[PDB]
């Protein structure tokens, strides 16, 4: 061949993960954002002035 | 019924009066179910009555019979229709079943109880009941799993399924080893929708189709049992509007995706939509044209391998941007096409020049010749051919009808998501009837 | 005792179901004939002798293909009167000669004058400002420039748009092939006016319906209104803040909003009418000479503009023989421009 | 203001239709009323300014006012005598019309 | 030259949009 | 709001007299239009060519009017059976 | 009260005190639309010629390559690419990526996500401001049209080269070829679309003129009538009854909307429904369900074909069909 390319186009890879580094990128970023979300769930709900019980939720 | 005086909904929004009337709402959904079953039976009998063996299925404007053919009813080797009685009994069975379905819909709507809660606690529900809602979701999720298992039971134990890729020619084949490996199943779900990948539209053998419906049947049954024995968690209760119109919008969004997926399935897929019954796909006809002329020009004497077109690219054969040998011309875009007629002439490197030069069978030439003259091109008044055609042939491909109709339905049901979801949040928050003049929210907000 | 003008004025401007007015003495007679001319022509009159075409339901046309076709090109700009020197009182021959087209165009153009006068007469009686009439000036400019001014600059009425659905489509396709009307900056302003007006119509309608005040308890919000109420029916403050944060800019003056809804469409149609006046004299923005000179000097320079010029060559050559039968073009196949294969 | 009794809506047989055409709704007037979707009414009726202005758009400008209808239209003056003559003429003209269509056609 | 005049006209038009949004006359109630 | 002193259309279209009168007038107008085409009168009044007289033994192609001031004579020749 | 980073971040994102409302759709809209905008500006000014037909014949579309504003365009992706996903990292070099039409796919993909997020952002602000929804429903009509010409039509036709070029002259080429291959003018959905814009343009002028004609006198003649309206006025700035009295007499009384709420729904429904259908028209014609074909429909007694205005339209279609993409077809049928 003449030059080098990823050669992943049109190959049906899961999520386009040609190399494992892409897997780490998606997993690490998601875990971080979920991590900061996880520690804030109680505060976010407290504003509702209601407990997140079985009756909690915008309902009509 | 009711009126606008006691409801506030006008006649053009009349079915909105059934939101909190469980019994009458049940009748409405059972009645529309009778309508769906009625159409399936009525069109099945209509298509059978208007079916002639002198022409293939896709030339006669049939869209239901090809579905029955793919299930391996009344078809023989090569896609020939050998019997029409299985199509008849299917049509009658739906037509009669719609009558009992209509009676229940008519009964549960007019005569039956208006609300099911007091008299039938098992069926009674209130939309805000997250638990009861998941049980109904869980139950109807199991019946979907059982429906998926019926497909694999038929393909493995009851006659089999039509396999257009079957060795020795396409025929009804009993699937014995469905592809159940997780890597294959997850491979279809998480591949890109772009060319070459095609998401789930690219499923190319009936082992994967049946293996896939085994996963769906198992997931739905487990998901049905899970959603029956549990109730939504805290993160789910704070992420969704728990009202009747909100649940409707959730399905409208989901059904919108399915409509678009069906539109692409009928347009591209040649495995679950065999070309022997639905006609050639857009790509198939384009590939068929270059194949037809290559065969004719070789017979008239020409090295199709080294024939150069006006642009300098190969006239009959060229290389795809990844190196595979593909048909030349404007069909280069459809190099991903894979059909039961062209695959035998395709080695690991692409099209085989030796096979294309000495080992092209007449049935392959006949298949490609037929497909190029039944390309999906057609007009609204059913005049086959490009827009610059004359009124000679009355033909529009069933794929064209299925792709266009179920895209229009898919898009309108997306607007259904937008409409019925925006209103569900507004109705629940409490400002779906307008801004309150006493406390307008913007007035409290500081100036911008 | 009251004078004739006063007695007639009383009856003409009576408040009845269908207002007549003085302008009705011009509108209704002419408007009825123009309506009647189109229906009669599209149902029984043929275009066999003026165009070599069938354009009546009687011949076998749909609503899409039936039309009142223009006269032949040999007639030039003849007014084609029933008593005119071309057809002298012979009604059936007058219809075959295409005289029904000038009938509709002439009686129809005066009905437009009669309708704009109807708007002025009713506005004055009701004692309101006359901006609807000023607005209707834009449709009149389009009709005058296209159906009257444009053929008057060409060989004859033959090149005017024939009153039909498919006939207008031919007229539209003719302008692309022969005038490059898409490239004309005046159709461009007209397109922006029409697409801009359609945008304004949808946004204003949606914004009002989604900033309504809660003036009732029913979900049917249409009923919570009264035409004589003093309060506004929707929140302009809420509407202004929504579009200020979504789009960055929003209307704060309701009067300016509605004048704009009137200015965009009218200005757009008027600009188009200026462009068609240019096309009457073939003063068309057909080509960019700098790109054509460049393309002639290197066979590598390609732009979408040069690709359209090649498309116009195909339209002109393949359409002229039948579209212009008077030219008696006998183009053999080899001389028509066509690309490889297809 | 607007007097709903003088809008020509007083002879509608069905009271629900009469209330709909008047733009009024006793049920929605109650503050304990509940919308079919579960929303509780705020106390207004169909229109909150009905008392200030007399009515809604429906009351203000109805398009179905049977009171203004002429009483002569309630009955056919010629009675059964004109009615049987109508039935006789319909049959006669129907037969003549069918004969004309067949006679003037390229049938057969 | 033309390419320079086309770019200035385009970025000039974009510059007006920026000012019309952020340096706008604020709408004030009464 | 308010009426211009004319009978409401709903009153007229619900009255028996209207249907007794229009049960004959409307059908007659329909048959009148039918007989206009059926009898061939339309072809002779508007000069539309019957489907068997577009082309004549002499002229096998489309007609073409060329003389403006002799168009009446020329169209009669082109329309001649 | 908000102390957690995410709680404070989510309060800032959903804040209605920002000059421009960011939302959760805004965290999708802003990055995608800025990506598409920046690539569009760079490619429109200085991008190399793109081989669109896959026949190795580059087409120039940038200002620095001898285009003006009218002819300049972003050329669609190469016909060799087809529907294949062609990001930057799938190319050996940026020069190869520019040659094969990479920017078009990048712009279209991020733009499609942007307008979908822009539609969601419109709903979100309404929910935060306590308004009714369905401004986004009205905006779905132009969104559907954009996806039809940029996404769905390439999908049906099988190549992004058949998407609409991002240019003024490029747009016209897209329309002309569309008529030749699908006869869009004779499609009933472009007809409903034209009624949508002609009707919308009519109703915009009628509504604007009627309201302007009924302004209540609140100024003098040395100032604009617009001065009569003060932002935040409780009362109406024009007499609805006066405008209804005029329009109900211009035609007849019951052809006019005395209901202002009904009038504005009609003002919204008519263009939105019209543009919905014309968007479906392009989407349907993506799967080769073309417009009405009445060619050689009228035939005489002896079998000769009597042409109509449809046949004249066909001759124009033949001209465009044989001349579009001259060096791209090797076989007579334009199946692709
Ligand atoms: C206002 C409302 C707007 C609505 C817009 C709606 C559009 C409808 C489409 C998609 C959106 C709906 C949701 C998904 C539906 C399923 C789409 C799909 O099944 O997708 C695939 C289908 C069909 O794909 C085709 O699948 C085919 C499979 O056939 C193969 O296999 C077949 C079976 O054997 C045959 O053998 C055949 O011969 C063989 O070639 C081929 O592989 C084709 O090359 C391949 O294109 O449609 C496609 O191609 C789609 C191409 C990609 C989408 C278009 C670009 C959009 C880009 C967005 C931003 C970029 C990326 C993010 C996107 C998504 C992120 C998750
Ligand atoms: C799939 C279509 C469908 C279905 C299943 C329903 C179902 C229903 N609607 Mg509805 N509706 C629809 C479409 C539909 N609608 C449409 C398109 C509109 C707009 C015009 C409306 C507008 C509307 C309004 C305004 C109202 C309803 C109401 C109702 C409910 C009760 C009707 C009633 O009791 O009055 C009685 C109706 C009749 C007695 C008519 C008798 C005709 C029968 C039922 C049809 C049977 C024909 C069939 C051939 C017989 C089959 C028999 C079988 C054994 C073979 C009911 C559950 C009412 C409601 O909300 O309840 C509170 C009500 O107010 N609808
Ligand atoms: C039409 C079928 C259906 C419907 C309407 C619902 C609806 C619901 N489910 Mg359920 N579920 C289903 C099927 C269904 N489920 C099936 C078949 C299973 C078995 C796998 C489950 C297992 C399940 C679990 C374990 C949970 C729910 C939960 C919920 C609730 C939260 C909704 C949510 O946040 O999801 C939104 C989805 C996400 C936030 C993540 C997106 C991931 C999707 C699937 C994209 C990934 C695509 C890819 C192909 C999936 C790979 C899966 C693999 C097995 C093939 C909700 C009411 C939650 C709950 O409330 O508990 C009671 C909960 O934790 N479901
Ligand atoms: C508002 C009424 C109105 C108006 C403005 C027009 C206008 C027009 N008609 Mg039309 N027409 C009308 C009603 C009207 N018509 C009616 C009711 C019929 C019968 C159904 C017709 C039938 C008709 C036909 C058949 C034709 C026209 C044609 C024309 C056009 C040119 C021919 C022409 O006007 O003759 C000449 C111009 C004039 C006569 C204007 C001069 C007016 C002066 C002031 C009269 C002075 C009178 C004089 C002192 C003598 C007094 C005599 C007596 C009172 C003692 C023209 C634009 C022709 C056409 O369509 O062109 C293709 C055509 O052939 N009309
Ligand atoms: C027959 C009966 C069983 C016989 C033998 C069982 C033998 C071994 C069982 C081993 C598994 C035990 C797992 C630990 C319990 C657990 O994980 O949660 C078991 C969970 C607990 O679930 C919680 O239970 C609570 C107490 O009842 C409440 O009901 C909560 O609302 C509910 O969420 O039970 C389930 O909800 C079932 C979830 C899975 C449903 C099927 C999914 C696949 C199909
Ligand atoms: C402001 C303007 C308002 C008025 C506008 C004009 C109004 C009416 C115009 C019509 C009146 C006639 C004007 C011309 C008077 C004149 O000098 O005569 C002009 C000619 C005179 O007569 C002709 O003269 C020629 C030249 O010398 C030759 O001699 C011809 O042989 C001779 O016939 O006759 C006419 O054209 C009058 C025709 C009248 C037709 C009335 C309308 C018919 C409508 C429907 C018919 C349907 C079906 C019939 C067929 C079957
Ligand atoms: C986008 C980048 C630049 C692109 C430039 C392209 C040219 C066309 C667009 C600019 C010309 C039109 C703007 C008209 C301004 C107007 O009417 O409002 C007047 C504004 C409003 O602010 C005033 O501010 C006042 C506050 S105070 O009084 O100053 O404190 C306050 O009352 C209110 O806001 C207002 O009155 O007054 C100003 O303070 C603006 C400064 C003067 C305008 C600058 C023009 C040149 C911009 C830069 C050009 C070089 C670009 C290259 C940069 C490296
Ligand atoms: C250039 C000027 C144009 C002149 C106008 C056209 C003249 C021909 C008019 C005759 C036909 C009109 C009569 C039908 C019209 C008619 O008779 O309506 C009648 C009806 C109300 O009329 P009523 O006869 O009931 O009036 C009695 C009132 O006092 C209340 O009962 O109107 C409606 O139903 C509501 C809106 C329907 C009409 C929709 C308007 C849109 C249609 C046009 C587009
Ligand atoms: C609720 C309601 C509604 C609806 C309803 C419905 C929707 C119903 C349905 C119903 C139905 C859904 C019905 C069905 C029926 C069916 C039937 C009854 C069948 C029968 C059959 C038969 C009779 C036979 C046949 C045959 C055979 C056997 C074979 C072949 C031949 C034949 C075809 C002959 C509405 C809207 C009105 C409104 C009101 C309310
Ligand atoms: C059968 C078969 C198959 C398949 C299978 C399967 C297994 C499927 C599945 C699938 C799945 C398994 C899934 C799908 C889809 C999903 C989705 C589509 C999701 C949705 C959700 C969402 C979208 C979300 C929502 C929410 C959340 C929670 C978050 C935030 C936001 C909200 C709230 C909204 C195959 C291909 C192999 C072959 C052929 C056939
Ligand atoms: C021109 C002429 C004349 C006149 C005539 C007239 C004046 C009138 C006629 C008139 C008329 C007035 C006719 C009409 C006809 C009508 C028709 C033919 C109708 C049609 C319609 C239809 C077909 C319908 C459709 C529809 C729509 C629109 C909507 C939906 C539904 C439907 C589809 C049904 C005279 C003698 C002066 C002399 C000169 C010549
Ligand atoms: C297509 C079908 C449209 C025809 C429907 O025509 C109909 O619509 C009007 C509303 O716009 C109806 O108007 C009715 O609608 C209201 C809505 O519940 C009812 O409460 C009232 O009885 C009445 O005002 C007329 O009784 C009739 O003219
Ligand atoms: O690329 Mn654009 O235009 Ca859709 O057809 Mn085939 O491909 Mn090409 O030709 Mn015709
Ligand atoms: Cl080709």
């Amino acid at each position: 061949l003449v030059d080098d390319r990823l050669a992943g186009e049109g190959t049906g890879k899961i999520l386009g993960i040609n190399d494992p580094s892409l897997f780490w990128a998606i997993t690490i970023v998601f875990t971080i954002v979920w991590g900061v979300f996880y520690v804030s769930t109680r505060e976010i709900d407290a504003a509702s002035d209601r407990e997140n019980d079985d009756d909690f939720g915008l309902t009509l | 019924g009711r009126d606008q005086e006691s409801t506030g909904f006008a006649w053009w929004a009349g079915n909105a009066r059934l939101i909190n009337l469980s019994g009458k709402l049940l009748g409405a959904h059972v009645a529309h179910a009778g309508l769906i079953v009625f159409w399936a039976g009525a069109m099945n009998l209509f298509e059978v009555a208007h079916f002639v063996p002198e022409k293939p299925m896709y030339e006669q404007g049939l869209i239901l019979l090809p579905h029955l053919a793919t299930l391996g009813y009344g078809v023989g080797p090569g896609g020939e229709v050998i019997d029409t009685y299985p199509y008849f009994v299917s049509g009658v069975l739906h037509l009669i079943s719609s009558a009992v379905l209509g009676f229940g819909g008519v009964y549960h709507s007019l005569v039956g109880p208006e609300t099911l809660e007091e008299s039938f606690p098992f069926f009674g529900y209130v939309w805000k009941d997250k638990n009861k809602m998941t049980t109904i979701l869980g139950i109807h999720l199991i019946v979907l799993g059982l429906g998926a298992w019926l497909l694999v039971w038929k393909a493995m134990y009851f006659g089999g399924i039509y396999d257009t890729w079957a060795p020795g020619g396409g025929d009804v084949r009993i699937i014995t080893n469905p592809t159940v490996s997780p890597g294959v199943i997850f491979g279809y779900l998480f591949r890109s929708p772009f060319g070459g990948d095609g998401w789930i539209v690219s499923v190319d053998n009936m082992e994967d189709v049946i293996g896939g419906h085994i996963w769906i049947g198992t997931l739905c049954i487990f998901g049905g049992i899970w959603h029956i024995l549990t109730k939504p968690w805290a993160w789910a209760r704070r992420a969704f509007v728990w009202s009747g119109e909100a649940y409707l919008s959730y399905s409208l969004g989901a059904i919108s995706i399915m409509g678009f997926t069906a539109c692409c399935m009928a347009w591209f897929n040649t495995t679950a939509y065999p070309s022997e019954f639905y006609g050639p796909t857009g790509p198939e006809a384009s590939q068929s044209q270059t194949f037809t002329f290559l065969v004719r020009d070789q017979r008239l004497g020409a090295n199709v391998a080294s024939a150069q077109g006006p642009t300098g690219l190969g006239k009959y054969l060229m290389r795809s941007p990844t190196g595979e040998i593909i048909f030349g011309g404007e069909t280069m875009r459809f190099w991903d096409f894979r059909g039961p007629w062209l695959e035998p002439l395709r080695g690991p490197n692409g099209l085989d020049l030796n096979k294309l030069k000495n080992d092209i069978q007449p049935w392959q030439e006949r298949r490609a010749a037929e497909y190029m003259t039944h390309a999906p091109l057609g007009s609204l008044n059913s005049v086959g051919g490009v827009a610059t055609e004359i009124n000679a042939v009355n033909y529009v491909s069933p794929r064209s009808w299925l792709a266009t109709s179920h895209f229009c339905l898919g898009f309108f049901f997306f607007v259904g998501h937008l409409w019925h979801a925006g209103r569900a949040r507004a109705a629940a928050a409490g400002f779906e009837k307008g801004i309150d003049r006493d406390n307008e929210p913007v007035l409290s907000m500081r100036p911008l | 005792k009251r004078g004739w003008f006063d007695v007639v004025d009383d009856w003409l401007r009576r408040d009845r179901f269908v207002f007549v007015g003085w302008s009705g003495l011009l509108l209704f007679p002419t408007a009825y004939l123009a309506l009647g001319g189109w229906f009669t022509g599209t149902t029984f009159v043929t275009s066999w002798y003026t165009h070599g075409l069938a354009s009546s339901y009687l011949e076998g046309c749909n609503f899409l293909t039936a039309a009142v076709s223009t006269p032949a090109n040999s007639m030039g700009h003849s007014l084609l009167f029933l008593w005119g020197p071309e057809a002298q009182g012979d009604f059936t021959r007058w219809c075959q000669l295409g005289g029904l087209w000038t009938f509709v165009a002439l009686h129809g153009s005066f009905s437009l004058i009669g309708f704009m006068l109807r708007q002025f007469e009713i506005a004055r009686s009701v004692k309101i400002r006359p901006y609807n009439a000023i607005a209707f000036s834009a449709p009149i400019s389009v009709f005058v420039s296209v159906f009257l001014i444009y053929p008057l600059g060409q060989s004859g009425w033959f090149f005017a748009p024939s009153f039909g659905v498919a006939a207008i489509f031919r007229f539209i396709l003719f302008f692309q092939g022969f005038h490059n009307w898409t490239l004309n900056p005046f159709h461009m302003m007209g397109v922006a006016g029409v697409l801009g007006a359609a945008l304004l119509c949808a946004i204003h309608g949606a914004t009002v319906e989604n900033t309504l005040f809660e003036d009732g308890d029913g979900a049917n919000t249409f009923r919570a209104f009264n035409p004589t109420q003093a309060e506004e029916t929707y929140s302009m403050v809420t509407a202004n803040r929504f579009w200020s944060q979504i789009f960055g800019v929003a209307f704060s003056n309701k009067r300016w909003l509605h004048f704009f809804m009137l200015f965009v469409p009218v200005t757009g149609l008027w600009m188009s009418a200026i462009g068609v006046v240019g096309l009457a004299l073939n003063l068309r923005a057909y080509d960019f000479v700098s790109q054509e000179i460049r393309a002639a000097e290197d066979p590598e320079f390609e732009t979408f503009y040069t690709k359209n010029i090649l498309l116009n060559e195909g339209i002109r050559a393949w359409m002229a023989a039948q579209d212009q039968p008077h030219e008696k073009l006998v183009f053999p196949e080899e001389v028509l421009p066509r690309g490889n294969a297809l | 203001k607007i007097d709903i009794s003088k809008q020509g809506l007083n002879s509608i047989q069905n009271e629900t239709v009469k209330l709909n055409l008047m733009g009024k709704s006793k049920t929605m007037e109650s503050k304990d009323w509940v919308d079919p979707q579960g929303r509780k009414g705020k106390g207004y009726g169909v229109y909150r300014f009905a008392n200030k202005y007399g009515a809604n758009v429906d009351g203000y400008s109805p398009i179905y006012t049977p009171d203004t209808w002429s009483e002569s239209g309630d009955s056919y003056k010629l009675g059964t005598k004109g009615l049987i003559a109508w039935a006789g003429l319909i049959v006669v003209l129907l037969g003549v019309g069918i004969n004309l269509v067949i006679s003037t056609s390229a049938l057969g | 030259m033309e390419a320079l005049v086309y770019t200035f006209l385009l970025v000039g038009t974009l510059g007006i949009i920026f000012f019309a949004i952020f340096f706008r006359e604020p709408p004030r109630i009464v | 709001s308010g009426a211009t002193g004319e009978r409401p259309f709903s009153d007229i279209l619900t009255s028996i007299r209207y249907w007794v009168i229009h049960s004959i007038t409307i059908p007659s107008l329909f048959i009148a239009g039918w007989l206009f085409v059926s009898t061939g009168l339309a072809y002779d009044v508007f000069g539309s060519p019957r489907p068997n007289e577009y082309f004549t033994e002499d002229r096998q192609e489309t007609p073409l009017i060329t003389d403006r001031f002799n168009a009446l004579e020329q169209v009669k020749k082109l329309s001649e059976v | 009260e908000s102390t957690s980073l995410w709680a404070r971040f989510c309060e800032w994102v959903t804040s209605t005190e920002n000059r421009l409302y960011i939302g959760w759709f805004g965290v999708l809209m802003i990055p995608t639309l800025l990506t598409a905008t920046s690539v569009f500006i760079i490619a429109f000014i200085a991008a190399p010629p793109v081989d669109i037909d896959g026949i190795r014949e580059p087409v120039s579309g940038s200002l620095l390559y001898g285009n003006n504003i009218i002819t300049g365009a972003i050329i669609p992706t190469s016909n060799a690419i087809g529907l294949h996903f062609y990001p930057i990292w799938e190319a050996a070099s940026l020069d190869e990526w520019l040659y094969n039409g990479g920017p078009y796919q990048l712009i279209v993909c991020h733009f499609f996500l942007g307008v979908c997020s822009y539609m969601g952002r419109e709903w979100e602000l309404s929910f935060r401001l306590g308004m009714r929804p369905w401004i986004a429903v009205a905006y779905s009509a132009p969104v559907a049209a954009a996806t039809a010409v940029f996404i769905i039509y390439p999908l049906g036709q099988g190549s992004f080269s058949d998407g609409m070029p991002l240019g003024i002259s490029g747009t016209f080429n897209f329309m002309i070829v569309f008529q030749a291959e699908h006869n869009i003018l004779m499609h009933p959905f472009h007809m409903l679309g034209v009624a949508g814009v002609f009707g919308g343009s009519l109703f915009s002028a009628m509504h604007g003129s009627l309201v302007t004609s009924s302004l209540i006198r609140e100024t003098t003649e040395n100032e604009s009538a617009n001065e009569g309206y003060k932002f935040g006025q409780e009362e109406e700035t024009y007499n609805i009854v006066a405008a209804h009295g005029y329009f109900g007499r211009l035609i007849f009384q019951y052809a006019s909307f005395n209901n202002s709420r009904s009038l504005h729904f009609f003002l919204a429904a008519w263009p939105v429904v019209g543009i919905w259908f014309t968007a479906l028209g392009i989407s349907t014609m993506a799967f080769n369900l073309n417009g009405f074909n009445f060619n050689q429909s009228v035939v005489d007694s002896q079998g000769r074909v009597i042409n109509t205005w449809a046949d004249i339209i066909n001759r124009a279609n033949l001209g465009m069909e044989v001349m579009h993409e001259r060096n791209a077809h090797n076989f007579p049928l334009d199946l692709a």
